[PDB]
């Protein structure tokens, strides 16, 4: 993920390398693009 | 020749391209250069809009040069391809922006079997000019020789080649047909006095894409 | 003894795009939760496909208006992401940061005249190698589509990627006098009382549009 | 295809409409996390420098793409050329803390110092624009601050970037029909 | 053996024809990928240098073998001695991009910088000759460009090389019956 | 603590032929497809075996012509990749970039006289240690082949590798007055009305020909 | 392959170390050399 390309494990724990995300209690534009109409609206001839 | 009196046997070859045929009784076989088939004709650069035009796949003709006794080793005649074409293939170049095709090439040098000397015929990619020393290595390219005691016809078949999958022939010529004198023509007492060299060429697997507007 | 190593010349300098990470210094930080926030986008081209943005025509407006001449050309412009007509689009804004592209670009045309104004239009793509057509009759021989007005106000057309090479440049070189990728030609076939009415035009990325090779080229 | 243009529903036609064939696309280079993950230089203040991504110039690749989003989140790496030792303090710290070396302090080591830092803002995400004063962004929108005897070069690098709600991204407005520039090419 | 010489079909006789015995050969040193995989020096321009393999002199091992092919493909490594930081931009980039350090920029580290770079041309392969102008090769035939305050040495190294359609490869034309040279030998 | 290492003196400098790779800086680049392109070659000796190239004789021509003397020597030259006669061949062009070779070199002879010209030729390999033969009779005692003209215009002969050492040098030293690898001697046994006719000569690598030890030796 | 001789795995992913090849939808000179005639064309005596 991102512009990273080492095959070997980071020497430092994740807890130190980055901040840790938390959750309470989802790519909108990807869904929007996928939902695009790509057909033809009336009758097609030939 | 590997066959059997006059020009003969399994040395009789008939080539057909469209509604045109060419027969020779002194064939020495066909040289396939670089591949025996074309690579992919439908890639991403034409977005599935290319089409084949079978009506252009047929023989057209041109005179190359007259081989005379004064020509010495290294004398060459170069013909860039595609060349001017006044038939269907030529009209395609004015109707579509992109094209690709290979070539089926027959070169003849008809004198008689009492002439001596030898021509090297080769198909060379990306060739505008060549130095004298490089001619000693012209056999690195798809070729065949014409040696009067054996044959009068050379036949080479090559696929489309290039850094691009389709070409713009108005600005780039991927192939050059070269005929070079290897050993000077000898006439002696019974040979033909000179030998006119002609080419009979057919575009193969012709594909076009990108229709142009008319001039209207 | 200890492990011997060869500290190698030519390696180790800082590289601005290197694929490794720095050493950390301040650990155990937990972030406030941000799951399910609305409006996320993870690829800029999803946005480019889904949100068409306006073209720019003479006068600084996003539309062309019906003409009442013998001249039927509504607009003709270079099929280039560096074209002035495309200069205010999100597509051009994105393309300036990559050196090459491939694929489909979609144009959208929306009629805004009143119910009693009717028109028939034509879009054509003219490839490089010959001057672009000046009339609908000459342009008919190109890849093209014609459509008229009615209940549906919008028509969308895909400009195809056609080129000798597999990718084309997003930027335009000072030496190239005529556009290397051809032209987009928009004509008015005819109209019925649509004098002065506007046809709004937008552009979006097509399904196989692709940008590659990031580049930071602006001086300002 | 025709459609009701008044609706915002996206319409994406393809070349198949007139007999063409849609190709495969590889969009790794337009992935947000990948594209933002590279260093960009900012002009530094002599000693105290607040870590604020809005300092990245708007015409740069990173600065323009960051401004094409309303809200964002990321961890950060900085590369700094400095004299003396470099101290960093988190978001919310009194400015005086920058003189106390128990706060993360990197001792000088030629030719520069590179550090990975976590996001430390009190908000779930930060914003590139904020409609409070209707310019100025709240003081809490920052990644802390650094200080050294002299800071001569400062580069920022966004890690694990996330972006929400796209905003305008503008190319150069050309004067001629096409914006033309000198492209790299084999010499004469 | 005798054969029809007019045909291009290769004929490869062996010493067995007169009672000899063909030996085993080991041709690793004439493998294309192996032989092209080594650094070769070019004379650099002071600041901006377009990465173009045709700059390799034609008499060098790499330059001559490259010219013995019509079309080729390879990734690339460069080793550069330079003052200041070195920036590289890919094929197709405006020349101005060379002043922006978000493009891959290697900060100065004695005694030189070595980098692995990918092929970035828009064509499936490049060519050493191109029959367009019938010298000049299209502008798109390059591996990008580099720039530093001063570039004093530049070496190219072809990686994963592939070659298609062989072309003439010439030795020196001698004046005497044999080209003679001083060969390394134990001293006097 | 951390891992201790010994940064070793004498290691780490850049070497122009080193067996390692540089660190990358610009990832995720996908190339346009190039599978099945025609004309690929992966070993230079495949080309050297399959494509014979021309020898060079006095006057700068690739052939020798029938003589009508008592002198039956058509050509005699040093069996050396540095010989003037081999200097325009692909084999010599390749050999200059290696210091040693071993194995078979094939010579091809193609008659180009008219149907009514006939001839009988002889090729012989004369090893070092005695002066090369001046007549077909003296050369008969060497390894040799004789052939005449007819339906097939070409004859091919393998020059054998014979030496004290397992490899020989491709270059020729300024101190070696007589060729260390001997001579190739081509004679005309006799001819019937072949005055002035040309015998074209080419060379190609044999099946066990091998070049080793790459070297870049040209100053220009 | 090439002039490379380390026995241990590259530290960087292939995606970063080199450009990645793609396929659409083969050593000509090797086939040509292998196809060479190596016999004798007529009758052999002794």
């Amino acid at each position: 993920s991102g512009n990273t390309g080492s095959i070997i494990n980071n020497y430092y724990m994740q807890q130190y390398q980055n901040s840790m995300d938390t959750q309470l209690g989802n790519d909108w534009f990807s869904k929007l693009a996928s939902s695009a109409f790509s057909g033809l609206f009336g009758a097609l001839l030939a | 020749d590997k066959k059997t009196t006059t020009l003969l046997e399994d040395r009789i070859l008939t080539t057909r391209n469209g509604h045109t045929t060419s027969t020779t009784q002194s064939s020495v076989g066909v040289t396939y250069g670089y591949a025996t088939a074309e690579d992919f004709v439908s890639g991403p650069n034409t977005s599935g809009l290319e089409t084949r035009v079978v009506q252009a796949e047929r023989f057209f003709k041109t005179h190359l040069f007259d081989w005379v006794t004064s020509d010495s080793f290294g004398r060459c005649h170069l013909l860039e391809l595609p060349t001017d074409h006044k038939g269907v293939y030529g009209s395609l170049t004015d109707s579509y922006a992109y094209m690709r095709n290979g070539w089926d090439v027959e070169v003849t040098a008809v004198g008689n079997q009492f002439n001596g000397g030898c021509l090297l015929v080769a198909m060379v990619p990306e060739l505008c000019s060549i130095q004298k020393r490089e001619l000693y290595q012209l056999t690195l390219f798809p070729h065949q020789f014409i040696n009067p005691r054996t044959n009068m016809t050379a036949h080479i078949t090559v696929p489309f080649v290039g850094v691009n999958r389709y070409d713009q022939y108005k600005v780039h010529k991927p192939w050059t047909l070269v005929v070079m004198v290897v050993a000077p023509l000898t006439v002696n007492t019974e040979g033909a006095p000179q030998i006119k060299v002609y080419a009979n060429i057919a575009p193969t697997n012709v594909h076009v894409a990108g229709e142009f507007p008319s001039k209207e | 003894g200890i492990f011997p190593v060869a500290c190698s010349d030519g390696y180790g300098g800082l590289v601005t795009t290197d694929p490794k990470t720095a050493d950390p210094v301040y650990g155990k930080v937990f972030n406030p939760p941000r799951n399910q926030l609305p409006g996320r986008f993870t690829n800029l081209l999803d946005v480019a496909e889904a949100c068409p943005t306006f073209l720019r025509f003479e006068g600084g407006v996003p539309y062309v208006t019906t003409k009442t001449d013998s001249d039927r050309v509504l607009a003709q412009f270079d099929m280039s992401l560096a074209a002035k007509h495309m200069s205010n689009t999100f597509l051009a804004g994105l393309a300036q940061y990559y050196t090459q592209y491939s694929g489909t670009i979609n144009l959208h045309f929306m009629f805004t005249g009143p119910t009693d104004a009717k028109a028939r239009y034509m879009v054509a793509y003219a490839p490089p190698g010959m001057e672009p057509p000046k009339t609908p009759e000459a342009a008919a021989h190109c890849i093209h589509a014609e459509w008229d007005t009615g209940l549906n106000s919008k028509f969308t057309f895909s400009i195809p990627y056609l080129s000798a090479a597999d990718y084309t440049y997003t930027a335009s070189d000072v030496a190239e006098t005529t556009n290397v990728q051809g032209w987009v030609c928009l004509f008015q076939i005819t109209h019925g009382k649509a004098d002065g009415d506007a046809l709004v035009v937008l552009a979006s990325a097509g399904k196989d549009f692709e940008l590659r090779l990031p580049v930071d080229a602006r001086a300002e | 295809t025709t459609s009701a243009g008044e609706s915002a529903d996206p319409v994406t036609t393809t070349v198949e409409n007139y007999g063409g064939e849609t190709q495969i696309q590889r969009r790794q280079h337009t992935d947000v996390s990948f594209i933002m993950d590279r260093f960009v230089k900012v002009t530094p203040q002599n000693q105290i420098n607040i870590l604020d991504l809005m300092q990245v110039p708007s015409h740069t690749l990173v600065g323009a793409l960051l401004r094409a989003s309303t809200y964002y989140f990321s961890d950060l790496e900085i590369a700094v050329k400095h004299e003396g030792d470099l101290t960093w303090v988190p978001n919310g710290a009194p400015e005086k803390a920058l003189d106390n070396t128990t706060n993360p302090t990197a001792y000088h080591k030629a030719p520069l110092t590179r550090l990975a830092l976590p996001y430390t803002a009190p908000h779930r995400v930060l914003a590139t624009v904020y409609n409070g004063e209707c310019r100025t962004l709240p003081t809490s929108f920052n990644y802390g601050a650094i200080k050294a005897t002299r800071v001569t070069e400062l580069l920022y690098r966004m890690k694990r970037a996330e972006t929400y709600c796209p905003r305008p991204l503008l190319a150069i407005h050309p004067t001629e029909a096409r914006h033309k520039q000198k492209i790299v090419a084999p010499v004469k």
